[PDB]
């Protein structure tokens, strides 16, 4: 109906907001005295899903999907 | 009633706009390049250091994609007309795409095949 008294906590609450990104530099490496391309794409067996779905960088994980594919070194 | 290349380029650009296209950000925008539904590069004009502009060009050539050109990137953001602000605001679009195909399948265009022609061989 009105103001409650709720503005004291969670101050202006800010909405999710992770990372906010320009452009990707670390993530493209072609550089091997060459020029030629180099990728990290692993996919699941699926049609949905392919190749060109992007890839979270990990020291080992690979996020491929909707899926939740789970295939790790133990 | 002439023919001229930079006009054939004004019409693609903005039926690339029409249909599908409007890829701004790298995101989003490598995806249609690795699945091969893009058909065009987009080069940004006057960059501070030349290594943008090669590696762009890099990944054009090896993609197998004809070396189309594009000149006065501040201009080719005013080309699209989505600034608003009247005229202020004047964003770019990092690379073009070709979704959809370009023209109509039906009765497809001389402008863009001239250029395709001329560019493939």
């Amino acid at each position: 109906k009105k103001r409650k008294k709720k503005s004291y906590t969670t101050p202006k609450k800010n909405k999710h907001k992770r990372k906010k990104v320009k452009l990707a530099v670390l993530k493209y490496y072609k550089v091997d005295e060459n020029g030629k391309i180099s990728r990290l794409r692993r996919e699941c067996p699926s049609d949905e899903c392919g190749a060109g779905v992007f890839m979270a960088s990990h020291f080992d994980r690979h996020y491929c999907g909707k899926c939740c594919l789970t295939y790790c070194f133990n | 009633g002439v023919m001229d290349v930079n006009t054939a380029l004004q019409e693609v650009l903005k039926t690339a706009l029409i249909h599908d296209g409007l890829a701004r950000g790298i995101r989003e925008a490598a995806k249609a390049l690795d699945k091969r539904q893009a058909h065009l590069c987009v080069l940004a004009s006057n960059c501070d250091e030349p290594m943008y502009v090669k590696l762009v060009e890099a990944l054009c050539a090896e993609h197998q994609i004809n070396l189309i050109k594009v000149d006065d990137n501040k201009k080719l953001g005013e080309w699209v007309g989505l600034c608003k602000i009247d005229r202020e605001g004047k964003p770019r679009k990092v690379v073009g795409c070709s979704c959809v195909v370009v023209k109509d399948y039906g009765k497809e265009s001389q402008a863009k095949d001239v250029i395709e022609e001329y560019f493939k061989c």
